[PDB]
RNA sequence: GGCCGCAAGGUUAAAACUCAAAUGAAUUGACGGGGGCCCGCACAAGCGGUGGAGCAUGUGGUUUAAUUCGAUGCAACGCGAAGAACCUUACCUGGUCUUGACAUCCACGGAAGUUUUCAGAGAUGAGAAUGUGCCUUCGGGAACCGUGAGACAGGUGCUGCAUGGCUGUCGUCAGCUCGUGUUGUGAAAUGUUGGGUUAAGUCCCGCAACGAGCGCAACCCUUAUCCUUUGUUGCCAGCGGUCCGGCCGGGAACUCAAAGGAGACUGCCAGUGAUAAACUGGAGGAAGGUGGGGAUGACGUCAAGUCAUCAUGGCCCUUACGACCAGGGCUACACACGUGCUACAAUGGCGCAUACAAAGAGAAGCGACCUCGCGAGAGCAAGCGGACCUCAUAAAGUGCGUCGUAGUCCGGAUUGGAGUCUGCAACUCGACUCCAUGAAGUCGGAAUCGCUAGUAAUCGUGGAUCAGAAUGCCACGGUGAAUACGU
């Protein structure tokens, strides 16, 4: 697994966002499995979802490029910003997260 | 401007000496609010003085005084694209303050047994000068001689103001009459 | 000053109370009460005991 | 920026507490809290409701109820029964016996609490208020007060956002100490959230309760006297 | 703030009391100044160990009517604003802003 | 493509494509390393602190089972959460409960309650003894406890861009605005700008502008000169005892307490100026220009802060974002910062002698004399609810001895040992006292901040909060400067 931010230091700005997951492989044939966690309350409303929309985008990411299989993702925590993040963004990040991690790990 | 305006800050005379200029010499002296230790310096330090020139503590005195502190310093700033030290007179009183700060600055120079003896030092140093600071400061003189450079502006004050101008500074701006 | 944060500021009230001896050293039928209130109450608070 | 209450400054010097008792520092706090106490219990049965608000005191040895009503009638009930519900409701609550209380208003829309709330309830609720405010004002001035203000706030027209507007007559003074006069703020809620209305009243010139000095002693203190000296 | 915390310090009051409180007036005389040994020992030591929590330690407390604690006064048992609010509002007696 | 010229170059002069405007003018807002002008400790003219050293303390960083956060240049960091062993508490580990720790409707079984043993870290569980109350028609009912269901309670749990209430800050800055008339097709102008003057849309003068409201300013608190009533828990001039406390006989001149009254308006005199307003000079006055200080924060704003006072909509768990208990954590650690403390001494330290305060708390509390101990403190105990008492010989300062720049006769972080204190309990991780030990520090970079006089600089005291526990915060009194040309 893993976490991804798209928060920049060098503008006045700060473009901020964020995100951390459990992505693991799991037992030959299990398929494809999903948990978050944040949408108890906090992440969630139109966002629980979306991240679930995201992983479903992530399916047209990756190293080879295409498809997830196996595995179980789990949303573990974030941060969005008010005025410039909305559901989506998280999402845009999410298959981003999920794209980046898949390169760090090894698919 | 500020705006606003004001100076220094009255001051009483300090008791040994009846003077507002002694303080004031006490502070000049002293630091942190201890004014009764600091007069007990200043009243030591004159009296080692102070022994260190003279026989008494008064002239210094004057000797440090005179230093040590003036009667010239400078002025700022800023002039086109810089900033200069411009020579400009003392401030009567401030200077002083000019210093009194002298004497004590520095001292502090430091050294250590005792203020303070430091006084000090270095009135004895200064003051003769030849103290510390006699020489600040000389740096005043530096001074600032540096800077002697011109400050005045830059065209506008040296800049556009003709009256006299031999400047043409400050006053409206003037033609003839009315 | 804020119900949150803060520097600075803070804040500033005050309240508070006159007192206090009236203080009389002595009670007497239209004196007691009051005596009896001033306490009926509330806005003023009555202690009585010489101590 | 930010203001005091006209109010409260306030107090002591133009305007009585809130509530008047003694308590502290053993009893003060508590209390204080009973309160408190009173609040909450007892304004539950007022609310129904033409209460504007109360004021205690606390006599004692009791408690406590002083209320200004807004209404009277609706309070006290027939032939007293409730002003004895009421409370009988003091308490409860609370260690003391408790007594009402009465309070009247007020021309009651001069209030603020009672004019606010009226426009707090049209606003509850929703009607199509908006308006209200205009109004309220006309009101108030209206019945009496030399100006009136008044404010409404959270979110307004139902929303996304947040929101408030305000109209206001005649005025009002601000500075003036001071005086007086007044006030207020009251609030809340409704089905997307709270509602919030001021009201301000300037009475003029006019001396309040109190404050703040006592007037003058000398005539007071007199030097005509016998004395102390002590201490005997 | 919550309910719990509120609760909790009036059980804790409450309970403590029972112990506190009556304990304590033996602590001390039997630990610490004191204690003989027979104590301290733990154990009779125990007797301020069982109850905890009671202590006063902990009890605290904290306001309260807002529950909330780290920010009260407590002469009024009340938090803080509340003082503050309340103050203007003039719901304590004789309290006015504040001016010096 | 054509045309002109030796030629660079000139000339005639498109289209496809593409955007949703581009463009003239004027008004309002806002801005300038454009002009004029006024002011603020804004800068100078000065004084003193701050950066380097060690520590206090909050935030960030790193770390951890956990280290609750929010805030984050102004608009954040000794702030809100004013005093985290525990509680508080957000967080972690382990134990453990599910109509619930708290709460309402309804029914069923028991009065509430008291006493008591044992397992267990305790929560919790089981056993044993014991009371039989209150209202009453003595039927029955209520209180309080236990059990049980549909609801539902609970949530320091999200959302401050859902919202109220509250607050920061520009800043006590001099501005803000409406009605009517006039003026412009209009934004809007006029008034609110001009002239004199001011702390100021302050005051006065004057014009197609006029009329009116809010802010500025008074009120109201505070400080102190004076007039006056009064006299203990206060005072003491002349009288008196007391080997010297108004203790007490005595006294009311006086201090003080706190109640009422007087005073300041450029008023008055002289000068300037539009014979204005105002300003300068002077007398009188305790004080001269709202005498000084405070409360006071208009209109408007950062698409400012507040789910952590409080309120409350939306969203969500209740198989718990609930709740009980033991222990842990909030305090970890080669970091960095914001803010604070303390030292480097000699107009300082140390030992002895020694003078002059304000303010504030105290009914399971404060506290002298006296007794015990090196001491924290404890014992004993007058007094008191404080104008009645204690902190308390306040310290700096004043008198005397001593040190000579030596890392000291300074500093005294660190670190060993022992004693005292609150509390269930001072292991991580509190405070105080005694003995011993011992380090950086020689007045500190690029740089920077507060202050115009009873101010700064500088010395001590008290309180909230508070079982106990500040070098922060709030308030107090002591000593008490330098300099202010210039703009």
């Amino acid at each position: 697994k893993a976490e991804y931010t798209i928060h920049i230091e060098v503008p006045p700005n700060p473009f901020w966002a964020s995100v951390g997951l459990s992505i693991e492989p799991l037992p030959i044939g299990s398929g494809v499995q999903y948990e978050s966690r944040v949408s108890l309350g906090y992440l969630n409303q139109s966002f629980q979802n979306a991240v679930m929309e995201g992983v479903l985008y992530g399916c047209e990411q990756g190293l080879y490029g295409w498809k997830v299989t196996d595995c179980k993702i789990c949303f573990e925590y974030g941060l969005y910003y008010s005025p410039v993040s909305t559901p989506a963004d998280f999402r845009l990040l999410s298959p981003i997260v999920l794209e980046q991690a898949l390169k760090k790990a090894g698919t | 401007p500020r705006r606003r305006v004001i100076g220094q800050r009255k001051i009483l005379p300090d008791p040994k000496f009846g003077s507002e200029l002694l303080a004031k010499f006490v502070n000049i002296l002293m630091v942190d609010g201890k004014k009764s230790t600091a007069e007990s310096i200043v009243y030591s330090a004159l009296e080692t003085l102070a022994q260190r020139s003279g026989k008494s503590e008064l002239e210094a005195f004057e000797v440090a005084l005179e230093n040590v502190r003036p009667t010239v310093e400078v002025k700022s700033r800023r002039v086109g694209g810089s900033t200069y030290q411009v020579p400009v007179e003392v401030r009567p009183v401030r200077r002083n303050a000019l210093a009194m700060r002298w004497i004590v600055e520095a001292a502090r120079k430091r050294g250590d047994k005792s203020m303070a003896l430091r006084l000090a030092n270095e009135l004895s140093d200064a003051a003769e000068n030849k103290g510390t600071a006699v020489k600040k400061r000389e740096d005043v003189h530096r001074m600032a001689e540096a800077n002697k450079a011109f400050a005045h502006y830059r065209w506008l004050s040296l800049r556009s103001f003709s009256h006299q101008a031999g400047a043409s500074s400050k006053q409206p701006a003037l033609g003839y009459l009315n | 000053i804020s119900p949150h944060v803060n520097k600075d500021a803070r804040d500033q009230y005050e309240i508070r109370t006159h007192l206090r001896l009236v203080d009389i050293v002595e009670p007497t039928e239209k004196t007691v009460d009051a005596l009896m209130r001033l306490d009926l109450a509330a806005g003023v608070d009555v202690q009585i005991s010489l101590g | 920026g930010q203001k005091v209450h006209p109010n409260g400054i306030r107090l002591g010097i133009v305007k009585p507490w809130n509530s008047t008792w003694f308590a502290n520092t053993k009893e003060f706090a508590d209390n204080l809290d009973s309160d408190f106490k009173v609040r909450q219990y007892l304004t539950k049965e007022l609310a129904k409701a033409s209460v504007s608000r109360i004021v205690i005191e606390r006599p004692a040895k009791s408690i406590r109820v002083t209320i200004h009503t807004a209404r009277p009638g609706i309070v006290i009930g027939k032939k007293g029964e409730d002003v004895e519900k009421l409370r009988k409701v003091v308490a409860d609550i609370a260690g003391v016996p408790a007594q009402i209380n009465i309070a009247e208003v007020r021309k009651p829309e001069l209030d603020a609490k009672l004019v606010a709330d009226s426009i707090t309830s049209q606003l509850e609720r929703r009607v199509m208020f908006r308006r209200a405010m205009k109004r309220a004002v006309q009101n108030a001035m209206r019945l009496g007060a030399k100006g009136i203000k008044v404010e409404v706030s959270g979110r307004l027209g139902g929303a996304e956002i947040a929101r408030t507007e305000w109209y206001r007559e005649g005025r009002v003074p601000l500075h003036t100490l001071r005086a007086d006069i007044d006030y207020n703020t009251s609030e809340a809620h409704t089905t997307y959230g709270v509602i919030g209305v001021k009201v301000w009243i300037f009475k003029g010139e006019i001396l309040g309760g109190m404050a703040a000095v006592e007037q003058p002693e000398k005539p007071a203190a007199q030097p005509k006297k016998q004395q102390r000296k002590g201490r005997k | 703030a919550k309910q719990s915390m509120k609760a909790r310090e009036v059980k804790r009051v409450a309970l403590a009391d029972k112990y506190f409180a009556k304990r304590a007036e033996l602590k001390a005389i039997i630990s610490d100044v004191n204690a003989s040994d027979e104590d301290r020992w733990n154990a009779v030591l125990k007797l301020q160990t069982l109850p905890r929590d009671s202590s006063p330690s902990r009890q605290r407390n904290r306001c309260r009517q807002t529950g909330r604690p780290h920010g009260f006064l407590r002469k009024f048992g009340l938090s803080r604003i509340k003082v503050r609010e309340a103050a203007m509002r003039g719901e304590i007696p004789g309290l006015k802003k504040a001016s010096w």
